[PDB]
């Protein structure tokens, strides 16, 4: 619909700060820099190739809206979660212990707080026992 | 109760379709059973020894039936610990798989001939070629992963430019020297009557085999046989060589890589960017945990989904990334970052000791 | 119509001259056909067969020579794509290719058969080994690259030195052990009647191949053809093994090294670089591009002739190097590299803050 | 006296159990005796030369007995220079392992059949069997350590996925080519009267035996045979590849690691550590020595225990860690750990040189 | 005069003792003619072909004399070429090496063959066997280094213990598989009419022989071979592909080490400290050029001497180490001085801008 | 016995300087770095990981008393020292000479003085030869 | 001619500042970096002893004289060249598109302007289609 | 005789600054450093332990004289020779041209002067030809 574009649109003047119509690497680094999350420019820049579709070195809105209807569903990331909850399972038994859940999230990657493993025990301990079980939850994704 | 059936079930489903340890000496009794069975059909299409054999084959072949049926139903029972089987059309969707099909075949042949075949124990003439078969196949699912034909198929497909100029070296040189030896022995020679005859030797030879019903005995042919011999034993032996040190380098390299940490990190944090992506979608009124996180650090809503989508999925190309460790990509890889950052360091200090020397 | 023209022209030509994937397919069937040919040939050799099978034999060679003949008319036309082969004159030089000759003498060959040795389908006597040859030649021809036999023969070169010491090794004790065996069973055994007996026996012995058609039955002779095969079957079967680990090592590094980006950059600086020597041609009265665009960047124009052919050498000579990556290699020079870079580096800091240390 | 002693007693011991260059000649000879023994009563067992050999079989068995019996004394005797077997009980416990066990069952037997067997020095009918059983014993006994056992299971549990995979497909294979060529040969051809005719014969064939017993005579036969004999032979002749190739890469993984110096010095940390445990004892009122050492460094007493013993077991893991080297393990982790203090390095500098501008 | 005679007699000493391109082709010629000789000899023990083939075989061998008598004059000649052999005390110590010692006893020994066993040029029977083992000793003579015997008894060393647990597990299966199939068909089956025909036809049975002259007839003896069959045929092959993994991984180390930079510049270092050395001899009242050297780079006499050596020694061992480069240990010796110089510069930023900050 | 317990008490309140109950990895750096032994602050940080049960990053009390109760007798050292003693034994005679035994712990791991080794020729070389075996000191460990 | 062995001489005196008769690594880094190319002089002096037929470490006037004459047809470059545009060749169709020219042209190697590969698009774009072929260019190298 | 062991002592005060007499790595740093040649204090400390009879980390007046009686003729300098001359031998004739002998003394190793290679000429070029034999050379060494 006619909204989600509107709201695509007012997000991309919210990241195009110079107006030139394309977020380039040093505008995106410097919009959500401001907000207080400070990656360094190198993760930003790499990555703006693995979206830029015309290689421009650039985000232009068509690159924009692609992957703004782009979803979990797409880009198969199904495996990926299977590898990674199988990587950390030490048993292979297909379930994992919230406890390590809470480890694995504060000391490794993008640490989050207790608040947010909090929503992720609430979501995936479905039926409260805490080992919870990886094929639930990566169905989820899609659902 | 529910807590020990879902125990008994994951137990069951790991025993059966995973096995690790202990696990494999079940499958390897039931294998040891299957084969015991065929052994005793072996002993019992003997006449000598069928009178001797058939009661025990009967009774191993009602074990083994039992045993198929009973693993089978207990296997798609255990389907239901894994989530993508589970209720009616999980257990249906599980039944769908080729070997799960492929078992129920079994059983259902291993039904017929023992109701047709099987006017009382022993077997029907007819019967006994589709019991060998049914046990053939039995062998050949004893393994439900195909792990094995999967690994050869692999192997294969490595070197297969290089097992096709094996071959193809290996048949140039039967042909020849072939055909040779049947214009040196065509009427000398009864063994080589034929050119047939001819291509029959030189397979028996070129494959270290010697049978002897057939052989040079001119000097000529001799003469032709020891050299393609000498030329082309080696070949028809280079494939088994090929590919046994292919297996032993794959083996080797796969040993080389386990240690598997720098694949371990990128897990979290995509599993991590993961969960912040499903916890910032706009559509949904909850989840408010990750939207205050995000509101403590900062139109506003879509462009919070925007950048937490583009680190979630540049940190999914990361996982990706680590998912292939290899030593050397690792060491070269690694050092290229290294060097950089160290270039970046000391252009720093250059410029910036520079403006100290200019004050 | 010259698009689409030029556009099958370049599809056939990958087809016929590099198949990679579907291409291949093709291929497989003409070997196939041609396989098929040979083995109705075979099948028509026989007398109690020959009524029953030269019909089919004859139809398919009609088909096998018509289909030889229609890829070669296309192959020599699809050479146009290619600017190598192109017009009259292109056309024969790509025809005067030794796999294009032997591809025109076969259908000559076969249309030569074909008309005298066949005076109503059925082939003359005479003629039925050459029809025979000409199929091993086909067979042959089967691959125009030959890149199965410049694998061979690189690998064979790569272990020249070491598969010459097995092979002299093993000849040494064929020659030996048949002269030891020879005489002590001259008179006691009429398998070794004669010392070439004795040879033929070691070398179907040494090769694993025991025929039976002769074999020690004295003591001695038994005991030392027992000592020298345990001594030798292993230098017989060791050229298989080293050519088989070799081509599996060889695969190994191929994959090994395929990364290949830094075989990449190398080649934009060394294309740059040639059109830049081609744009600073002093002769040429034109190319005012590359000729303004070092005015800005500045006997003048000898001299930008001159730097220009210098850059350009130096990174055709750089590509050049990086033509060849190897993982250990690139690994030394990097290292040293970057090395010597920090020495630079920290020399640069020493001296820098001594002089800050004076003042 | 008690320094000659020792010296004789390690000396022995070494040859005995450790022998490394001189040593494995006496073993060498041991063994050629005990070789030539079977070998004479090799030649014993034959009517026509057992009244030639069976005095120097008796001899020789006399001289060999005597020779274990005098080996085993000297050794349980020399087995006092190790700690682990000292006194009475330090030499039952020696006796205790399996192998001292084997020798003094191989003496017992050995006593037994020349007492009983031996009415006459030549020896009795069922005596022989056991006579050539305990040979055979004795053979295997040959090496103490089981070292090459040991590594043969080593390496086949490497490769254990992987030649299973060969052996279930080689096993596959025999069935149903035999299984075919049964149908094919059941009654046209003699040697494979039965289905089990066809099995020995299948096995003799991809195992490139090729006795001539039994083969195929029909054409259908002897096409299914050729066929899955091209397939199969080198199926069956793959574990012998698979080994041979892990056998070199192994060794060759050993020899690249031999250096050995991050070994050595991690070694010293960790006996430092343990003696300084050792020495920092509180219940035991002596070791003054590390006590003042630790008061010069200086509720103390076990605070300064409790940081010994943290700072000993920590080093026993950091030699745990160097009791395996590896190339490609020690760069990557060396090269993280210097990656890792070069960034240390650049922030200190980058914040530092900060604190210089702001002067 | 002088200058072309010296180029001959190095081209001639390069040809017949370090052959590398060329040369090889004559070497070649000559084992051809070598080689023919022994044909034409075969060719000649024939009756039926002796009348045929003696001609040309003493021609041949009148040939193959003279061309090796003059071989050899001709290399003692050019072994003056190099300075370890010139005058006649060196061409006398040249010709103690042991191949010219065996070159000179060839030559007699077919002189008196031809002078004895040829009344004319028939040969004696006597005269037979010596000159076959004439030709072998020849044959055995081809290769004058000897690298290929060495690099055999290398690789065979490199995995010493490792063929020895092949062989000896081998030879244990042989023993044992042997004594059962003789128990099983002492009496049933003439061929294993005894343990010695069971052994023989094991070893022809392991080796994937097949001679088909003994073979088990019965259930239990066929059942049995089978079994150890199927666990000892991969064991005897196993030395074969030992050898050849081993094989190939040397010449792959061989071929990664080959460039040698860090070898040429070592040998560089240490010749000029060398020559230092010889330039600096107190006893020496010449060599003025390093004395006065030395003098413009400063008891005073003794001192420079002393230095001098030091360093030549450290030279010297400097290019020891760097005589064998292995890529490995390049890596992890440059690694780890490279990161002990970086934490020298580091400790020395640390400390000097610490003194900065002081200020 | 309440007396080691009291002991290991003690020794925790002579290690928890802040009071926490859960001895930190900076505050143990602290403790042994002012009596005069400085390690870096790396080997103790990895060293606690190693000892800590729960894995909180820092040591508690009962991680403190199971290790104090842990002696030499358990963590299987017995294999430790045989290859320690086998690499530096260049004969492999199962005995080394004490000179060697003085250098190698002089110039090597963390340096001695001459006392220390000497209580170690003390303790090792009973019968006062100098060879002294590897098997008897290794003994003494256990008894 | 003596008219290319009289520009060759001016070239050199152009080049020959120190006037030694032999321009030195130094002296050649300094005539290019003067006029607006600033290479390494690594690049230089590794460069030099490339050319340098006699080994002097410098470029003597006949190593000059050498080379001038020498053209592309020398050096079998095209080997380099068929290697060249086969690696940026992905279909391996023997053809490369214009675009995939520019952008290689500007993000590798020594950048030039659109200018620069205008001009080579004019070239090799004979039939104006912008998948030119790779051989044809190469022939003009020759041509 | 007496008088080379005068000799020695003599040298081992001019050594022995600090009158130790045991000369230690920096004062044989010293000695050498203050004439005019200054290597770098690793390489005189790590060739100290290569002459280290008694392991001191000092050479002392024994280990002195061993060496001062050990000539060329020791050592089996032999074979390193014969590689190092071999290396150098692109042709492997066993003979090397005198200009090769130039450059690579003066662009390799410790530096020397012509006067060095002059007299290395000399002396090794005994037939004036300039592909001087390897083997007459290291003949002269023993000799
Ligand atoms: N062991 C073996 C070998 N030899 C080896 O693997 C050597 C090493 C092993 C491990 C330790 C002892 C010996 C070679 C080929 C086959 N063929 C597969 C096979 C065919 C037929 C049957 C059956 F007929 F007996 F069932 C069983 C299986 C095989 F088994």
């Amino acid at each position: 619909t006619e909204e989600q574009i509107a709201e695509f649109k007012e997000a991309f003047s919210l990241f195009d700060k110079d107006g030139d119509g394309t977020i380039t690497t040093k505008e995106l680094g410097t919009v959500m820099r401001s907000l207080g999350q400070n990656p360094t420019e190198a993760e930003l820049q790499d990555m703006i190739n693995e979206v830029d579709a015309d290689g421009n070195g650039t985000i232009d809105f068509p690159e924009f809206l692609t992957m703004m209807a782009r979803k979990m569903k797409d880009t198969d990331s199904e495996e990926e979660i299977r590898e990674a909850f199988r990587v950390f399972d030490k048993d292979g038994n297909g379930y994992i212990s919230a406890a390590e859940l809470r480890h694995v999230m504060t000391n490794l990657g993008e640490k989050l707080t207790d608040e947010e493993v909090d929503e992720m025990i609430r979501e995936a301990d479905i039926d409260g026992d805490g080992q919870v079980n990886y094929e639930e939850f990566v169905q989820m994704m899609t659902a | 109760r529910n807590a020990f059936y879902r125990k008994l079930q994951n137990f069951l489903y790991n025993v059966l379709e995973r096995p690790r340890g202990w696990a494999f000496i079940y499958h390897a009794y039931v294998f040891l059973l299957v084969f015991s069975c065929l052994v005793l059909s072996v002993f019992s299409t003997i006449k000598e020894y069928e009178k001797s054999s058939e009661g025990a084959l009967y009774i191993l072949e009602i074990v083994t039936i039992v045993v198929f049926g009973v693993e089978y139903f207990v296997r798609i029972w255990a389907a239901g610990c894994c989530c993508r089987y589970r209720g009616w059309r999980g257990r249906l969707k599980f039944a769908r798989k080729p070997f799960c099909v492929i078992d129920i075949m079994v059983l259902i042949a291993s039904i017929a001939v023992l109701a047709a075949g099987s006017q009382g124990n022993v077997f029907a003439t007819s019967a006994l070629r589709s019991l060998r078969f049914l046990q053939i196949l039995r062998m050949i699912r004893m393994d439900r992963r195909g792990g094995t034909w999967k690994l050869l198929g692999s192997v294969v497909y490595a070197h297969s430019k290089e097992l096709v100029t094996a071959w193809y070296i290996g048949f140039l040189c039967l042909i020849l020297a072939s055909f040779l030896v049947y214009l040196a022995e065509k009427g000398e020679n009864d063994h080589f009557d034929t050119y047939a005859d001819a291509l029959w030797w030189g397979l028996i030879t070129l494959t270290t085999i010697g049978y002897g019903d057939k052989y040079p005995q001119t000097w000529n042919g001799r003469l032709l046989a020891a050299t393609f011999t000498l030329i082309g034993v080696s070949f028809f032996a280079l494939p088994a060589g090929i590919l046994g040190s292919g297996f032993a380098l794959k083996v080797q390299e796969q040993h080389r890589q386990k240690h598997f940490e720098k694949r371990r990190n990128p897990a979290a944090g995509l599993i991590q960017s993961a969960w912040r992506f499903y916890a910032t979608n706009l559509s949904r009124t909850d989840l408010h945990s990750t939207w205050q996180y995000y509101e403590r650090t900062v139109g506003l809503k879509v462009s919070i989904r925007a950048v937490c989508v583009m680190r979630f999925l540049v940190s999914k190309r990361k996982f990706k990334e680590s998912l292939r460790p290899y030593d050397v990509m690792d060491v070269i890889e690694q050092y290229s970052a290294g060097h950089l950052d160290m270039l970046s360091r000391i252009k720093s200090l250059q410029s910036r000791v520079d403006q100290i020397v200019g004050r």
